[PDB]
């Protein structure tokens, strides 16, 4: 059992590090033959926060990179969305900025949002200035964080903060 | 390897051809065939993509994939409830990955789809098509919570069709069907 079940979306283009962010999460196995051949879009993790146990079920939707017109698919039916850009690539930052602006418009206030610049450890190759992203995030009232999925730095804190801001809402 | 790849190429054409005709269930099954074959033959997207240089997915195809993507993604998450959160989300999520695999065989990473607006499939029509496919590939012993999977899919298909007949299709009513695990039925379903 658990006390809460939160549903999270992980949005971001290929190559930015979504899979590496989810390394603490586990895949449901399936006695279903059809599933075992293919696999699934989501991973699960139970955590403890403020004396409450929370099951996080997080979607890294397959094929999202193909369909970047922002519909409800990106902002309905989720307690939290985590938007990830590659800190060493300006075009991925320009892309999430655009999408996160569009989500912000339609999204209900109840959906929580977090901007994540990933690959902070590639400091020689780093192109996107955090103070630019930080101020973009501030402009929309959204938290911002830089992470290294490989080193696992600020990854835990990203999910724990997100989980804490949903939990306070409900 | 040379002839395995060419058999994968034709299986891909078959799925793309199914797509060109708006045959949803037929596209999903052909994509299933392609996936199973490449897994058996140990082929990956990278191996087959060069062979597809001269093939292409139409704007019509990209329109149907987008409808399928949008509907499956919403269904996977709505189906995750306090009753059960793995099998039904898994089944729907696996349909989505299967369709993403078809596109990855053809497309470089982060290449966008160019869908045709006038060929969008309405979300209620895709959902039945997804459930009809799940019904057909689910193991006869598969269960969602306490219900047989095939039987629950029939019940949800009929529920959505009833909403369409009375012209009562909206996100609220659809979410009720997608989140339902048949808790208010009078039987645990079976053969
Ligand atoms: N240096 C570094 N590389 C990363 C980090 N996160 C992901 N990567 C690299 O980026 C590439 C793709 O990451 P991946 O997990 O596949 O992201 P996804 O494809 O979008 O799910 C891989 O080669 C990773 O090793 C990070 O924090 N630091």
């Amino acid at each position: 059992e658990y006390d809460y079940l939160f549903k999270l979306l992980l949005i971001g283009d290929s190559g930015v590090g979504k899979s590496c962010l989810l390394l603490r999460f586990a895949d449901d196995t399936y006695t279903e033959s059809y599933i075992s051949t293919i696999g699934v879009d989501f991973k699960i993790r139970t955590i403890e926060l403020d004396g409450k146990t929370i099951k996080l079920q997080i979607w890294d939707t397959a094929g999202q990179e193909r369909f970047r017109t922002i519909t409800s698919s990106y902002y309905x039916g989720a307690h939290g969305i985590i938007v990830v850009y590659d800190v060493t690539d300006q075009e991925s930052y320009a892309n999430v900025k655009q999408w996160l602006q569009e989500i912000d418009r339609y999204a209900s206030e109840n959906v929580n949002k977090l901007l994540v610049g990933n690959k902070s450890d590639l400091t020689t190759k780093k192109v996107v200035d955090n103070t630019t992203a930080k101020e973009f995030a501030d402009s929309l009232g959204i938290p911002f964080l830089e992470t290294s999925a490989k080193n696992a730095t600020n990854v835990e804190q990203a999910f724990m903060t997100m989980a804490a801001e949903i939990k306070k809402r409900m | 390897r040379i002839e395995n790849l060419e058999n994968a190429k034709k299986l891909w054409d078959n799925a793309n051809s199914m797509l060109e005709k708006g045959n949803i269930s037929g596209y999903l099954k052909a994509a299933n065939e392609l996936h199973k074959f490449m897994k058996e033959k140990n082929l990956k997207e990278d191996d087959l993509r060069p062979e597809l240089s001269d093939k292409t997915i139409s704007p019509k195809g990209y329109a149907i994939l987008q409808s399928l993507w949008g509907a499956a993604s919403d269904y996977s998450r709505a189906a995750a409830t306090l009753t059960e959160s793995t099998v039904e989300p898994g089944l729907v999520s696996a349909v989505n990955k299967m369709s993403a695999f078809f596109m990855d065989c053809k497309l470089s990473p982060n290449e966008r789809a160019t869908p045709d607006p006038d060929f969008k499939v309405g979300k209620s029509k895709i959902l039945v098509g997804i459930m009809q496919f799940i019904k057909d590939v689910a193991d006869p012993t598969s269960k969602i919570w306490m219900h047989n999977t095939k039987a629950l899919m029939n019940h949800k298909i009929a529920a959505i069709q009833k909403l369409e007949r009375s012209n009562n299709v909206n996100c609220e009513t659809l979410e009720s069907v997608l989140s339902s695990k048949g808790e208010n039925l009078s039987e645990y379903l079976s053969y």
